[PDB]
């Protein structure tokens, strides 16, 4: 018997009300039954007495509030999984967008998922080679993690996250990446660049897609990357997978959570966003990593560009909080031709110590990378300073750390989004830098690793 | 019924507070549903609806409005016509005639309440049946056009929702009122005439849309070169007041190689609206002989006129510009200025009572501007056809002084590539166009350098290249220049700003009312910059030969002033430019001798 | 007449219990004591009416006072006999003088004018300044604003260009219609004393509002003026100069009557409608094709801390068509008027130069002479920071100039009328200082002709 009403009380924005309801729960998935018949899937926010509030995925344009009907479907939004979803592409709620067959569904899975036991997750710490240098040797990837990728509008976020994926791999095995893609609220040109990389590649054949775009319903947005979680934490631990998940924009995915809140008049909290901000954040970037016993894992680069480039915003600032680190592209690097244009100083890996040195990439590893740290932040702040004061107003040292600086810039960090560098050809092109400076400086690095690398 | 008799169902104002109107007794009609408000019967939208009471939007002045006034839906979303009579037409926020306008009413204001047709229903137009009796055919599908100007076909397609057999077509003389094809379809028969109607709130339906990837010939040095759009692509124009952004927007009107413009005055100066009417039936190609207004849609809702049309506007044009891409034609779009369409929202939102978002405008801002601008590109349409066509988008933005991290212009730069950012300093310099150079930037450069070296068959890509990394030179000389003195800079440095000062000068220095510098070939501009470059090149390796600086300058004062000048060269004349080259050689050559 | 008010709360009302009510219409409390206030409707829901009293609520006893709603919005009475008389805010006489006869009542909102019937600005008003009528022409029909700041002479300059401004070769149908807004009683008697001197007030309509006036009558003042001003214009077919100051006053009224209504703030605490709602004004200036007559407006207003990105010079440049900028560098110098003609421009100045409108030296020695004292500025600027010896011979000439066209030129004095011919003349005195060889934006034929 299917659950009915034909009483909608009210219809407001992407909010609607029904009455007279019986039997209706918290999180139910509904579909509204048009007055010409068109389907449109929603949500049910709140449940009192004999009412509902429901939020519309699609929106509520053209809808007559007496001819159209409410389905209440008796089980929340889920997701029909099958390891047939490779190589499909699908929109934003999870129906097929590829004109090609409908899949006949394994089993169901309510999208919000499960939290993972604490004692049953793996503890991240296999080095995946990006072949990245700012990333591979600075701020660590590894499998199982969450690092998102902040950026802005203009810069070549898209780019980075291609190459990646492009380029990512473990060591000392042949292991690959299924990679899951959620396009939130993202134009066509750039969806297109994603989906003509995935081609050329190839990786298009290891690949599930959800894709929302800009000119998609916005409040369905909410659900995309429930979505494309679902089917990734579904091919990782029910179907042996490693899985790299790949979500942009999320900035996109917070402007619609402020939509709904506003609309609900819920008491906002900073610049209107909602006061479940960061739990709300969290339930999708916690939905990574290992569990003990099984083969396969869940990395995700969620991508976001900060509003006004503002790091504090908090969007970026509750991020940041949730994520086991942050890659960092400013348009400063960007404008000086540096690709990728990130910058280490802000970015961060909080899984790199266990992921890298002896047996795992190599031992001068954790040495290197913070002498290097060390001697840009002190060479960048000398540049700055001979800019505006003159060459002759550093020291005699702080003039060399200021040539570091642009060397480390424009040969380290820049590579090319078609560089595909060794882990081992990382940190002897980091030895090379070091070699620039007294042997005297070197404090963060031991004498017996000196005496073995340095030149 | 009542009183022994029944009709339509007649809403009751219960409520006026500015543009925002409530009405009870509205259960027949839809969200987006258009109605008629008040005994004035002023045209508004249905925007909410709470059991039988309607929120509206009114799209005209509700001074004068009160309670328990009647409403009558019209059972139809905001909506335009589509046909014959809409090229060279002056339209209002929601598609009203305005010089109809006047001659109805005989006044030279703005009455309310007014309903006309946006077209001419009683125009005979020539209709040439192109299409043969028995095919199949489906939305998209052309069966005949009308020469509605000499150079423009209006293009006659089957509706969105049709489908079937044509049963009856045949040429002849009609009003757009007038059936001219009979379509057997599976629901029955079906007449078409030459006009449709479509909602403007809803992206007229393509195959797919397409990279666009092709460079928009705007003759605007700064813009082709440095920062180009392309045919599909979507441009913004944030910039302070009085940095000249109707002089851009202009020239790209009417030196564009686009089929047709769609021009939005969005919230602005009426003067300016006044210009265009005034000067776009005056510009007259040279080939084709017709005019830019021959191939232009106006919309106007000024500053003071009503705050929700304007909103209106935006979208009255966009569909338009949706309608003519469909027939396979080349479109720009031009709002100026969405910040005012922005405002507009902002204000129905308060009356709405809404939650605030950034800087009070309404939270679901960003996702309406996103929406607009995907609504523009280059597309397969609809049809058996496949054919091609494309909306390029250009729309100014006016953020508080001039400052670009308030909501409108940030949203915006989320979703279009290209960002003209207009500068004060640069106007109040008589530098135009403003644009900043520094500041400026197009995503769509790399794809065009690509296009631009196929095309001419030469090094343009890197040529640009070159041009902009010593401007971005320049800006870091200039900061020492200011610290520490101009004399203070070596004869390598000197130079550099002298190659800047040239190209800022002689090649992004570009006067719109000058009847030979207004526009710039590709090919006259390729030639420009060559030049230019050419001279910092030569007196490169010249310093490297053992020349001064010095030297350099005083010997070259007559090309240098011949490369200042090669702007007005005509276009039948580029040989005079291209020459400039070897005298360049040879001075330098001899200078160092 | 409804005795159904049924609360009070601040300066708002609410009156229940009424029927043909509309919105923005007048109402009149008639108090229990007599005393007579007027309101204006804000908000009409069912059978309840929301009003706003302008001289507020105080004293105001709910059951013993009734509200009669007049049928009409806020309107002006229109006569031509408004020539020559001072009026306040709303239009009530301020002079002692006689009854005035309205040949009709007019909606101080006035109408729109359709675009497509709209005529571009065109022809000269010689304002007797020359940095304004050479430089910076002022044309019929154009808004060309003054942006000044405290302790500068706006109200100088407004008095001089008011009874300076004139017309050539068309006599008796000019007319200047004075606004005061929010200033206070002394600065009125200013404006009044200077007008009635020089004879100024008889061909001018004043309508003057103070500080302490209630403060939705200082922003139904600037509105009837103009209303005042397109009855002579487009009715009696004359062309009207419309000066208005301080726009700030006006702009801080609507900021209080917006918190009153506790809406919701916009940039810097102005309302989210502020440009809307100076566009509302500022767009009534204009020609109509096929009519003769015409508004120009100069309104006038004091950027706070000199802050031209403040929402009040900002939005309102949005809106005009240039700006006139007093400084304090030029003020501080003796300047009279302090006129910077660097920053300050005129969109539509083409409009009403050249030949057979002013003369045909007009533009070519306006380019000229801005481009010269850019030059002769830069150069004094670079003489500052290095040193005389960092100037070239030429940097020389370009900052004596300088000087002479700020010493010379834009200093006239407030009393001192200049004939366009006169400013022209005087512009070629200037540049015949200039070597003939640096004159490069005037062609020879203009040269030979005119150079001294
Ligand atoms: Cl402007």
């Amino acid at each position: 018997m299917i659950k009915e009403y034909r009483t909608i009380k009210e219809v407001v924005g992407p909010l609607m009300a029904v009455e007279k309801v019986s039997g209706v729960k918290y999180e139910e998935l509904i579909e509204v039954r048009m007055q010409n018949g068109e389907i449109r899937r929603g949500q049910v926010l709140e449940v009192q007495e004999d009412k509902a509030m429901v939020q519309i995925f699609e929106g509520t344009s053209g809808i007559n509030l007496k001819n159209s009907s409410v389905r209440f479907l008796g089980h929340p939004l889920q997701l029909g999984v099958s390891e047939d979803m490779i190589g499909r592409v699908f929109d934003g709620l999870g129906r097929p967008k590829d004109n090609g067959p409908e899949i006949l569904p394994e089993k169901y899975l309510d999208i919000n998922g499960e939290v993972i036991n604490p004692i049953a997750r793996d503890y991240p710490d296999e080095f995946i080679q990006t072949g990245i240098s700012a990333i591979d040797h600075l701020n660590t990837l590894v499998r199982g993690q969450k690092l998102p990728v902040f950026s802005g509008s203009g810069l070549p976020h898209k780019e980075l996250a291609a190459q990646i994926a492009r380029q990512a791999t473990v060591l000392d095995s042949s292991d690959d990446f299924a990679v899951v893609f959620a396009a939130i609220g993202i134009t066509f040109e750039e969806a297109e660049f994603f989906m003509e990389d995935f081609r050329q590649t190839g990786a298009i054949d290891r690949s599930v897609m959800f894709m929302n775009l800009a000119n998609d319903p916005a409040i369905e947005r909410i659900a995309t990357p429930r979505m494309a979680l679902t089917a990734a934490e579904y091919l990782a631990y029910e179907k042996g997978m490693h899985v790299l998940v790949i979500m942009t924009d999320m900035t996109n995915y917070a402007e619609a959570l402020r939509e709904i809140s506003a609309a609900r008049r819920e008491v906002p909290g900073r610049r209107g966003y909602p006061g479940y901000l960061y739990t709300n954040l969290a339930t999708l970037f916690e939905r990574a990593g290992r569990i003990r016993g099984l083969k396969g894992s869940v990395t995700q680069i969620p991508i976001l560009t900060m509003p006004e480039d503002d790091k504090t915003h908090p969007i970026p600032d509750l991020t940041g909080y949730i994520t086991e680190g942050q890659i960092i592209l400013t348009r400063e690097l960007y404008k000086s031709g540096i690709q990728p244009p990130i910058d280490v100083l802000p970015s961060l890996s909080r899984l790199k110590d266990k992921g890298t040195g002896a047996g795992k990439t190599r031992e001068d590893h954790a040495a290197t990378m913070n002498q290097l740290f060390a001697a840009y932040a002190q060479g960048k702040q000398a540049k700055e300073l001979a800019v505006v004061l003159g060459e002759s107003a550093l020291s005699d040292i702080d003039k060399i750390y200021a040539k570091f600086a642009e060397r480390f810039e424009n040969e380290y960090v820049n590579q090319g989004f078609y560089t595909n560098r060794t882990i081992t050809e990382t940190l002897d092109l980091g030895w090379e830098l070091l070699a620039m400076l007294p042997r005297t400086e070197l404090k963060r690095i031991k004498d017996d690793l000196l005496d073995k690398y340095l030149p | 019924g009542s009183s022994g008799s029944s009709g339509m169902q007649i809403g009751k104002i219960i409520k006026v507070s500015g543009p925002l109107v409530m009405a009870e007794n509205m259960s027949e009609a839809s969200i987006q549903d258009m109605c008629l408000v008040g005994d004035l019967g002023v045209i508004g939208e249905i925007i909410e609806m709470r059991q039988d009471v309607a929120s509206i939007q009114v799209y005209e002045e509700t001074s004068g409005i009160g309670p328990g006034e009647p409403v009558r839906s019209t059972g139809e979303a905001l909506s335009v016509e589509l046909g014959p009579g809409i090229i060279s037409q002056m339209f209002d926020g929601i598609q009203r005639p305005l010089d109809t306008f006047m001659e109805v009413t005989q006044s030279n204001f703005l009455g309310r309440g007014v309903q006309l047709p946006a077209l001419d229903h009683e125009k005979q137009w020539w209709f040439e049946a192109t299409i043969e009796e028995g095919t199949e055919v489906s939305a998209g599908d052309i069966i005949g056009y009308v020469d509605e100007t000499k150079i423009i076909q209006h293009k006659i397609m089957v509706p969105n929702g049709i489908k079937g057999t044509v049963q009856k077509i045949e040429s002849g003389s009609f009003t757009i009122d007038d059936p001219i094809c009979v379509i057997e379809t599976e629901q029955g028969l079906k007449e078409l005439t030459m006009m449709q109607k479509w909602p403007v709130r809803r992206g007229r339906p393509i195959k797919q849309k397409l990279n666009p990837d092709v460079p928009m010939i705007t003759g605007q040095r700064v813009i082709d070169t440095f920062f180009p759009v392309t045919k599909g692509g979507a441009a913004a124009v944030p910039g302070p007041f009085g940095a000249g952004k109707t002089v851009v927007q202009h020239q790209i009107a009417k030196w564009s190689d686009v089929d047709l413009v769609v021009y939005v005055g969005c919230g602005e100066r009426g003067n300016e609206m006044t210009d265009v009417v005034n000067e776009f039936p005056e510009l007259i190609d040279p080939n084709t002989g017709e005019s830019l207004m021959e191939r232009t849609v106006l919309i106007a809702n000024t500053s003071n006129m009503p705050v929700a049309a304007r909103e209106a506007s935006i979208y009255t044009g966009i569909t338009i510009a949706e309608y003519f891409r469909d027939m396979g034609y080349d479109v720009a779009i031009m709002a100026d200025s969405t910040s005012r369409w922005a405002e507009a929202l902002r204000e129905m939102s308060g009356r709405l009572e809404e939650m605030p978002g950034d800087e009070g405008y309404p939270a679901y801002l960003g996702s309406r501007l996103a929406e607009y601008y995907e609504r523009s590109g280059r597309v397969i349409a609809l049809g058996s056809d496949q054919r091609e066509g494309s909306i390029t988008a250009i729309s100014a933005v006016s953020p508080s002084g001039g400052d670009i991290s308030e909501p409108v212009t940030q949203n915006t730069l989320r979703v279009v590539k290209v960002f003209w950012g207009l500068d004060s300093s640069l106007a109040q310099k008589r530098h135009f166009p403003s644009i900043n150079w520094i500041q400026s930037y197009s995503l769509y450069s790399t794809e065009v350098g690509r296009y631009m070296d196929q095309i001419l068959q030469q090094d343009w890509s890197d040529m640009v290249t070159e041009g902009m990394r010593i401007l971005q030179e320049e800006e870091q000389l200039n900061e020492i220049v200011r610290l520490v003195g101009i004399d203070s800079l070596s004869d390598n440095d000197r130079l550099t700003l002298e190659v800047a000062k040239s190209i800022r000068e002689d090649y992004l220095q570009q006067n719109a009312f000058d009847d030979v510098d207004t526009f710039t070939s590709r090919e006259k501009q390729f030639n420009m910059l060559k030049v230019i470059l050419t001279f910092g090149k030569e007196a490169r390796k010249a310093l490297s030969l053992g020349a001064y600086f010095n030297e350099i300058m005083e010997g070259t004062v007559a090309v240098r002033e011949r490369i200042s000048r090669s702007k007005y060269i005509p276009e039948e004349e580029l040989a005079k430019i291209s020459s400039i080259n070897e005298e360049i050689k040879e001075t330098i050559q001899l200078i160092v001798s």
